[PDB]
RNA sequence: GUAGUAGCAAAUAUUCAAAUGAGAACUUUGAAGGCCGAAGAGGGGAAAGGUUCCAUGUGAACGGCACUUGCACAUGGGUUAGUCGAUCCUAAGGGUCGGGGGAACCCCGACAGAUAGCGCGUCGCGCGUACUCCGAAAGGGAAUCGGGUUAAAAUUCCUGAACCGGGACGUGGCGGUUGACGGCAACGUUAGGAAGUCCGGAGACGUCGGCGGGAGCCUCGGGAAGAGUUAUCUUUUCUGUUUAACAGCCUGCCCACCCUGGAAUCGGCUCAGCCGGAGGUAGGGUCCAGCGGCUGGAAGAGCACCGCACGUGGUGUCCGGUGCGCUCCCGGCGGCCCUUGAAAAUCCGGAGGACCGAAUGCCGUCCACGCCCGGUCGUACUCAUAACCGCAUCAGGUCUCCAAGGUGAACAGCCUCUGGUCGAUGGAACAAUGUAGGCAAGGGAAGUCGGCAAAAUGGAUCCGUAACUUCGGGAAAAGGAUUGGCUCUGAGGGCUGG
RNA sequence: CCAACUCAGAACUGGUACGGACAAGGGGAAUCCGACUGUUUAAUUAAAACAAAGCAUUGCGAUGGUCCCAACGGAUGUUU
């Protein structure tokens, strides 16, 4: 069943900390718990080990992201922007 | 302790120069023959009590033998 | 023989006496392991093992009893 | 029922200071301190064991105190490796070395163009 | 009155910072050679936490340019780094990121990292998670470079320093709220002896100067002057402005 | 003077007989009645104490009554280690050289510097990053186990059986295709080259939760041995019924790994997960744990019981079941972190192959066996309602290990067994006032600043549960019903047999 | 063939007694203060006081901010 209307896994907290904190939190509660895919294996296997760290289960590699998520917004930037800078120096 | 499981054996270990002695134990189903060595107790178990007297008398001379 | 046993009798609640955790374990245990004879023995084949070892796993058989007639109506 | 005490002089129940119950041939119980768990050999990098050799505190390892076919594994790096560690690295070494040859024959056939 | 805390943190003792789980110092290799004309590879190994530090930390093995030994390296892992990865350090390393390039080889625009200062002082700017440096412009009369660093300050770095191609990782570490004392705790647990915080106006006149009163009230300016001596020094030092930043202050 | 006055009152409790003595409510023995009730008033240890330990004796004093008594006094006796510790290692840190400061006492502390030395040959070559220091009787760490023994000591003494670290050579074995052999493989076998240099691992690590395994304990039945009860009943109740280190062999948990093979009608699988063309299921293997099994050790011991003498002999020590049980250990998985939860000594393995023998006698050998060696210091006892601190034999304070049966959810409370103990100065009365514990007609907070105090409620099962709310709660809301004994009925399992 | 103990129901029965000792929430309608857990005047005050997550402001890019030091140097800093 529905175990709860809205709270999903904020539920921990009961009644603490006020709403918006709760609601707030629960972005990076949900991202930081899921398995991610892996770019090397194919699997849904990547898991968090630490902040900023990301290990697959399957193939063992590990890999530097996010604190709360494998990928960051302003790290697929970065990689479109380096990408583009060295495609025109090694022209 | 180790255990001697071949009668020969047990011959050749009681030839040995540190073998200081011998005792004979009789259990109410086999004979142990217990030789004492400078690092080891080497103990003979034979079932057959026949078979065991045989052994008795074939111990080399000069070995302290005991019965238990 | 039951004497002693009513609720006059009870100061711990039920879960306290006995867990309902070991209840349901004790259960599946008793019923994965008589699907696993039925498959071995070839009463079963595995697409009619797979399909009840998971609705023993939904509680959808409470006991041995009603899982060996779910099996003989299922077959006919 | 009998209630037993340390045979030394550590009253904390420390890690190094585990003990088991046994019974001795007088029909009393009595403690003997019992060895911390050894994790054994295991591979640089995945953390599994290296297979054949057993588990046992360094000292226990002593070639003095343990026979050698207990502490080698027949086999390149043997008790360092894993067989299928072993086998990726001399597939990779192979394939490695012929591509540097193709690299060094591709760049003959470029440098006397002119 | 009596020595106020700000003043006894400089003594050391119970104020210095807690090291003892710490993995070491998170640097650049040495400049040589091998870095200055062409490059090195190097392969990361893993990829580990340094407790009181956000930013994850990358362990490299180089082969070593003159002895037959290996060379073990610890950098500030860079996001994207993997195990396995190979890691390219030096004036001809290509651009991407991990690798490490001197601010010459790194055209405008470009997002680096542990940006070093001094030519071989092997990295001191953007190392925190989540903050990186932008390449500006390069100045090839003088020799320098003109970067972004994270607090939105430009400056002028000579074009030898290095740089790591990319951001630090384990960013948005921030933006989760704690929620706990308890988590604060567990935070500064790790880095030093600074929470929790007690406020000035609830102590004694004796041990801060906005102590005491029938109210708590600062009763004075809380804006201190730069030259005020230390233990007079306490609240918004040198302040500009106060308030809230509205418009253009908060840009 | 006060004054033989205040006062001796917490921790349930003593009684009878006899012995001893000048003297016994207080010593000792026996019997009875109680208590601690395994988070103990039991059995140990770390600090701290320092002879309080043991025997004998005792004028006084002291033990807030008394004492024949003793933690008092007097005399004498008592602490045995290659294996238990210290010792070794490093932690936070401490102490320092040089250098820099400083009138100097001193400050900083490897930071201003020709380090310490190590390795291999036989004095030479190679290497060489400024501490060979102190810092743990709970961190890391070479090796000892039963049985017996004293008035007082023991993993230290005795006997037996092992192990560890060193030293030296001998015999045999092993290798020479100079440096073994077997397996497709995982790997196996007891031996089975090697220097500088290089690389990895062990040591080595948080916390919580669920499962699984091992040991000890608890518990049930049968066999035999002794004991208790017996007017009646009771094939009954109680006590026990033992097996050390170490050595060999077997077993092969949960995982991991290997070979064959090639999967959708997808299957396998946990309590929960989860796994599979990056090769599942299946079939057959390898390895790992053990506080698992067998044998040796080892019945010759220990224990119980029955005799004979006043040391000595005999009999037995057997066969099963059970588990959300308890304590400890291990395995594997999962949850948690803006927290990711020591170091070094030491040990093992690996990469490389300089150099080296024999034409077969030398060389090599981590194999088996034999031979020799083992420093110094601590070790008694208390560990506390009397051996530590609190001026004391002070109802206070002081770290930790072992932990039975019944009731019950329960190391709750209450009762019991092992062990301990009746140690708190006693006797006679039963006024007031008091302290502690209770009860009370009718009324029900009128008492009082105030429901202070006390009373009422209380476990479990079923039913039912509002406002408000940050939607998580509120909630055990509120409200109502049930509960013993006895005799039955139904439901929920395991292992074998095609 | 061998099993352990959880649940449910029924009859009978006692002076309606039965969580029989032990054990073990009183409940409700509101106001003030502090969000909460935490902490505090050892030996007269445990609280509305402190802390707290959250929010905001200030200084500082190392030739630096804050601080210690008689001097030399040092803490933050294994930091950015
Ligand atoms: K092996
Ligand atoms: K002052
Ligand atoms: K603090
Ligand atoms: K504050
Ligand atoms: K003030
Ligand atoms: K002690
Ligand atoms: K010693
Ligand atoms: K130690
Ligand atoms: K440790
Ligand atoms: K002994
Ligand atoms: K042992
Ligand atoms: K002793
Ligand atoms: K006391
Ligand atoms: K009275
Ligand atoms: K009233
Ligand atoms: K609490
Ligand atoms: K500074
Ligand atoms: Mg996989
Ligand atoms: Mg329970
Ligand atoms: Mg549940
Ligand atoms: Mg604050
Ligand atoms: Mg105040
Ligand atoms: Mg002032
Ligand atoms: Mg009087
Ligand atoms: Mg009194
Ligand atoms: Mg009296
Ligand atoms: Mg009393
Ligand atoms: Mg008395
Ligand atoms: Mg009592
Ligand atoms: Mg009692
Ligand atoms: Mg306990
Ligand atoms: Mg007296
Ligand atoms: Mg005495
Ligand atoms: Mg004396
Ligand atoms: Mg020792
Ligand atoms: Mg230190
Ligand atoms: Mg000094
Ligand atoms: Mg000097
Ligand atoms: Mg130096
Ligand atoms: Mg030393
Ligand atoms: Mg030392
Ligand atoms: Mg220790
Ligand atoms: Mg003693
Ligand atoms: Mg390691
Ligand atoms: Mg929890
Ligand atoms: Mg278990
Ligand atoms: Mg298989
Ligand atoms: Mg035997
Ligand atoms: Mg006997
Ligand atoms: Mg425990
Ligand atoms: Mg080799
Ligand atoms: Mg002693
Ligand atoms: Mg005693
Ligand atoms: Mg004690
Ligand atoms: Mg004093
Ligand atoms: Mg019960
Ligand atoms: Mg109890
Ligand atoms: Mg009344
Ligand atoms: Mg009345
Ligand atoms: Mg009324
Ligand atoms: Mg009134
Ligand atoms: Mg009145
Ligand atoms: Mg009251
Ligand atoms: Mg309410
Ligand atoms: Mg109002
Ligand atoms: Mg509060
Ligand atoms: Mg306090
Ligand atoms: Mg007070
Ligand atoms: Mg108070
Ligand atoms: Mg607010
Ligand atoms: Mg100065
Ligand atoms: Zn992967």
């Amino acid at each position: 069943t529905k175990r709860t209307k809205k709270a999903g896994i904020v539920g921990k907290y009961g009644t603490r900390y006020g709403a918006s904190l709760r609601k707030q939190i629960k972005k990076m509660e949900v991202s930081q718990h899921s398995k991610y895919f892996c770019e090397f294996c194919g699997k849904y296997a990547v898991k968090r080990k630490a902040v900023g760290i990301w290990g697959c289960k399957d193939c063992g590699k590990v890999k530097a992201g996010g604190a709360y998520t494998l990928n960051t917004a302003s790290a697929v930037t970065v990689r479109s922007t380096i990408r583009r800078l060295r495609e025109q120096t090694e022209s | 302790p180790k255990q001697i499981h071949e009668i020969k054996d047990f011959l050749l270990t009681a030839r040995r120069k540190d073998a200081r002695t011998v005792k004979i134990k009789k259990n109410k189903d086999m004979v142990k023959f217990k030789v004492r060595c400078s690092k080891y107790l080497y103990t003979l178990c034979v079932s057959d009590f026949e078979k065991a007297d045989k052994l008795k008398q074939s111990l080399p001379p000069g070995l302290s033998v005991q019965d238990l | 023989k039951g004497r002693h046993s009513g609720y006059g009798k009870r100061k711990g609640t039920r879960e306290a006496r006995l867990p309902t955790k070991v209840l349901w374990m004790r259960r599946l245990r008793v019923l994965r392991r008589l699907l696993r004879k039925y498959r071995e023995s070839k009463k079963i084949d595995k697409h009619m093992y797979h399909d009840m070892y998971m609705k023993v796993k939904g509680n959808v058989f409470k006991n041995k009893r009603v899982l060996m007639e779910n099996i003989h109506k299922t077959k006919a | 029922v009998q209630r037993l005490t340390y045979r030394k002089r550590h009253s904390y129940a420390t890690k190094s200071n585990q003990h088991r119950v046994v019974k001795t041939p007088g029909g009393k119980l009595i403690y003997q301190t019992t060895k911390k768990r050894a994790n054994g050999p295991k591979c640089p990098v995945t953390g599994k064991r290296i297979q054949g050799i057993p588990h046992l505190r360094p000292a226990e390892y002593k070639r003095s105190r343990l026979s050698r076919n207990r502490r080698t594994v027949n086999r390149a790096y043997g008790g360092v490796l894993s067989g299928s560690a072993v086998r990726e690295r001399i597939i990779r070494a192979f394939l490695v070395e012929e591509q540097k040859i193709v690299k060094k024959v591709l760049k003959i056939q470029k440098a006397k163009e002119k | 009155g009596r020595v106020i805390r700000a003043q006894r943190k400089g003594a050391g003792s119970v104020f210095k910072s807690h090291t003892h789980h710490r993995k070491g110092p998170a640097r650049f290799r040495t400049l040589d050679f091998g870095e200055r004309n062409g490059y090195l590879k190097g392969v990361i190994t893993e990829v580990i936490h340094d407790p009181g530090r956000g930013a994850p930390l990358a362990r490299v093995t180089f082969r070593h340019p003159f002895r037959y030994k290996h060379q073990k390296e610890l950098f500030v892992a860079a996001e994207g780094m993997y195990t396995g990865q190979f890691v390219y350090c030096g004036k001809k390393a290509t651009l991407m990121v991990g690798n490490v390039l001197p601010l010459r080889s790194i055209p405008e625009g470009a997002v680096v990292c542990n940006v070093e200062h001094k030519v071989g002082d092997r990295g001191v700017f953007a190392r925190c998670s989540g903050d990186y440096a932008i390449v500006i412009s390069h100045n090839p009369d003088n020799g320098t470079t003109r970067v972004k660093l994270p607090s939105g300050a430009k400056k002028i770095v000579p074009s030898g320093c290095r740089a790591m191609i990319g951001q630090v990782a384990g960013g948005g570490r921030t933006e989760k709220p704690m929620l706990k004392a308890g988590n604060a705790y567990h935070k500064y647990r790790v880095k030093r002896n600074c929470w929790p915080k007690v406020r000035g106006v609830a102590m004694n006149p004796v041990e801060h100067p906005h102590g005491g009163g029938n109210h708590q009230h600062i009763g004075h300016a809380s804006t201190v002057r730069r030259d005020a001596p230390p233990g007079q020094k306490v609240g918004l030092i040198a302040a500009r402005r106060t308030g809230r930043l509205r418009g253009q202050a908060r840009a």
